[PDB]
């Protein structure tokens, strides 16, 4: 049981060759998967008669500046100016100036620097922030150094296989829509709890975080057309707290009639508008959150508009077409400057999500090519994140991990969002599963001010660095003005009061149907808050 | 329509183009233009009746406030 | 034409002067935020225009890509 060929474990049994620290205990006491001898025991000291080169290649000084590369990257030949009449004391080199045995001075760039490219004996600092997945949330550059700082609302938490930053609040829920119901799931508590039930033909989900700050977010959901009856966009409250089943959720239709297959829906929380894409109507259009002032936004060159997304910070909307000519296109929320981001090596782009906290990077899911890719919002630097994704149907990004639904398996799957590590399975649900969406506040930055000055009569759409005026379909501006439109205004729609029993108790309808809670043991108040 | 008796004609059928006075239904079928918003389900799933608050009728037809043409 | 306190956009729609340089477009031709005095910082420092923070003459012309635009080595070091 010799160390050079066998790993002598604590239990006196020895382990053959490469099995040491392979990821499975071949010893039988747990120390086979430990740091000890297998993990980085020595760090190669090299002498004045060698150069430990740019990449750690230690080579004899006789080979340095001999005009034959040993180092691989030619760093043992970098500079190589020659003549014994020359010394390092003359200081030609910017930083680590050194003296060689033959022909005078020879000089290395410092660790974290490369030779100047416009000249030798000179070096730049590497801007390491440009490397993909070098920092989890943010990067600041320094001379051969950097910091993985993370933005406000993210506490730095040292973790396994690297450091990440926490959620600074309640653990994220997943929303999981099936044809007949929407389900919740606490990612930390790992329990389902009842939500919208006795529904039919559901297809997609988005939400507005606590618009009235009364501690109740609202989720928007789509119902498909069935038989000879049209679909609907409907909306309902969802508790941010732990309550469920005890709270009768009341659905209300927005009244957006003449609707067939809204496979894509997104809610602009800044502009207070709802964007949806009807596959059968071959258009993507916009209306206010309560369903007034319907306006067709884009109606040309759309075969089958799939899932869409909006980025109010940059004033850019994104959507996917999965017809005969697959493509991913972005435009202003106004609808101007429509452009195509990616149209090559695309199968069925059916789910799209934006990483707001990381350079506003865009990810999408391809259910035909069986891959998930990421591109910058301008369309450069395309790279596949994960392959063999087993036909992802939908995706969402949260923290340092990416979520998707493996469609026909009905499984929810999870992975490092930078393409590293190995896949993880979260849970298994019906083949009726049609989305995953992380229900959390950090997921949509709530402190993004709406630039609208209330000047607009009916709609105030966003655009990069500002806003614009528009009015419903089949109407035009009053002649000479670009604000007022001739269409008669409509009053905002009143949403019925919700059920709010936080720590427990059951909702109840009185004579005028106002909600009221029967508080549980050891809690009191109108909504059973303190006890 | 199954004419041969063994559905030979309808097998691998690519839907035909519509002509100048026809509207292509949701499920890729052509019907007369005069059937669009006429208070009847003609495309099988009322897809012709879809969203006609925003179009005029034929010159000889009166338009109801609900967008239908009579 | 309109009042003295209203800045006119090229299309004829005139906005209040308070909405000049306010950080947001208001003219359909963006003219209210165009032709507006750019930000600046104290002596020996520089503002990287892409991100808008004060950086020193340590890093402007340090021969490398210190600003987020990467551009100091030609735009400052002319
Ligand atoms: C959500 O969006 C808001 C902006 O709507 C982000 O807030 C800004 O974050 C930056 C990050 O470093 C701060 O500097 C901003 O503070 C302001 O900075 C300017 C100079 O750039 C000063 O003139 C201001 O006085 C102020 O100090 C901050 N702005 C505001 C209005 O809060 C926020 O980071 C972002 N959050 C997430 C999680 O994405
Ligand atoms: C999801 O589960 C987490 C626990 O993993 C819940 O967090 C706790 O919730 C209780 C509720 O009374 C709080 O008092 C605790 O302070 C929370 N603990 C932590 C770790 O923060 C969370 O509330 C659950 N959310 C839902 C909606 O189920
Ligand atoms: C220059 O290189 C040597 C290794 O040969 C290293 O130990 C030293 O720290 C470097 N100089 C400075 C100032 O860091
Ligand atoms: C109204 O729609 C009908 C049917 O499509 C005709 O196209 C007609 O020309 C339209 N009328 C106007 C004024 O555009
Ligand atoms: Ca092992
Ligand atoms: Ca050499
Ligand atoms: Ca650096
Ligand atoms: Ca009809
Ligand atoms: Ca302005
Ligand atoms: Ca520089």
């Amino acid at each position: 049981c010799e160390s050079p060929q066998r790993f002598r474990c604590d239990n006196s049994r020895c382990v053959y060759g490469h099995q040491l620290c392979n990821g499975v205990d071949d010893c039988g006491d747990g120390s086979d998967e430990k740091e000890e001898h297998c993990r980085k025991p020595t760090h190669k000291p090299c002498t004045d008669t060698e150069y430990k080169c740019s990449n750690g290649n230690c080579i004899s000084q006789h080979y340095v500046c001999d005009n034959v590369n040993d180092c691989g990257d030619l760093s043992d030949e970098t500079g190589c100016n020659l003549g014994d009449n020359r010394t390092c004391a003359e200081n030609i080199c910017e930083q680590n100036c050194t003296q060689l045995s033959s022909g005078g001075f020879i000089c290395s760039c410092r660790p974290g620097f490369k030779p100047s490219t416009l000249d030798k004996n000179s070096c730049q600092d590497i801007n390491e922030c440009e490397e993909f997945g070098i920092c989890p949330q943010s990067c600041r550059n320094s001379k051969g150094s950097y910091e993985c700082f993370c933005v406000d609302g993210f506490k730095s938490m040292s973790t396994h296989y690297g450091e990440r930053c926490a959620a600074d609040g309640s653990p994220p829920l997943l929303l999981l829509p099936e044809n007949v119901r929407i389900r919740k799931y606490n990612t930390s508590s790992e329990k389902f709890s009842e939500y919208l039930e006795e529904e039919e033909h559901i297809q997609t989900i988005d939400y507005d975080w606590d618009p009235e700050h009364i501690g109740l977010s609202v989720v928007y959901y789509t119902v498909l057309a069935q038989g000879s009856q049209f679909g609907a966009i409907k909306r309902a409250y969802i508790p941010n707290f732990e309550s469920g089943s005890n709270n009768p959720i009341r659905e209300v239709d927005l009244g957006l009639k003449y609707l067939m297959q809204p496979d894509g829906l997104a809610v602009d929380w800044v502009g207070r508008h709802i964007y949806w894409s009807d596959a059968k109507s071959q258009r993507i259009e916009v209306a206010t959150l309560d369903g007034r002032y319907r306006k067709w936004l884009i109606t040309t060159q759309l075969d089958q508009p799939a899932a869409i997304a909006v980025n109010p910070k940059l004033g850019l909307m994104f959507w996917t077409d999965q017809g005969k000519q697959p493509k991913i296109e972005s435009a202003w929320m106004n609808g101007e400057h429509r452009s195509v981001l990616v149209s090559e090596n695309l199968g069925w782009p059916n789910g799209l999500s934006i990483d707001y906290l990381n350079d506003d990077r865009v990810y999408w899911s391809d259910s035909k090519e069986d891959v998930i890719e990421a591109i910058k919002y301008d369309g450069t630097d395309r790279r596949l994140i994960i392959n063999e994704a087993m036909k992802p149907f939908s995706l969402d990004i949260f923290e340092d991990k990416l979520y998707w639904v493996a469609k026909e398996k009905g499984e929810v799957w999870r992975q490092n969002k930078f393409g590293k590590e190995n896949k993880e399975k979260v849970l298994v649900v019906n083949p009726w599963l049609t989305q995953v969406r992380i229900f959390h506040q950090l997921r949509y930055n709530q402190s993004v001010s709406n630039p609208c000055k209330q000047v607009c009569s009916h709609l105030c759409l966003l655009r990069p660095g500002g806003y614009s005026c528009a009015c419903p379909q089949g109407s035009d501006f009053v002649t000479g003005s670009t604000v007022q439109c001739d269409a008669a205004s409509e009053l905002p729609v009143t949403m019925p009061p919700p059920c709010r029993c936080m720590h427990g108790g059951n909702c109840y309808f009185d004579e005028n149907e106002l909600p009221k809670c029967k508080c549980s043991s050891g809690y009191s108040g109108e909504y059973c808050e303190v006890g | 329509t199954d004419d041969c008796g063994d559905n030979s004609d309808e097998e691998n059928c690519v839907p035909r183009e519509c002509s100048e006075s026809e509207f292509r239904c949701a499920d890729q079928q052509c019907i007369p233009s005069r059937w669009v918003c006429d208070q009847e389900n003609d495309c099988g799933d009322n897809s012709d009746e879809r969203d006609c608050e925003m179009k005029t009728c034929h010159p000889e037809h009166f338009q109801c406030t609900s967008g239908h043409c009579v | 034409e309109c009042g003295s306190g209203n800045f006119r956009c090229d299309n004829g729609y005139c906005i209040p002067a308070s909405w000049r340089c306010d950080g947001t477009r208001d003219c359909l031709d963006d003219t209210d935020e165009i032709g507006c005095p750019p930000r600046s910082c104290e002596s020996g420092l520089f503002l990287c225009p892409a991100e808008g923070t004060c950086i020193p003459s340590s890093w402007v012309c340090d021969e490398d890509k210190d600003c987020s635009d990467g551009a100091d080595e030609q735009q400052n070091c002319a």
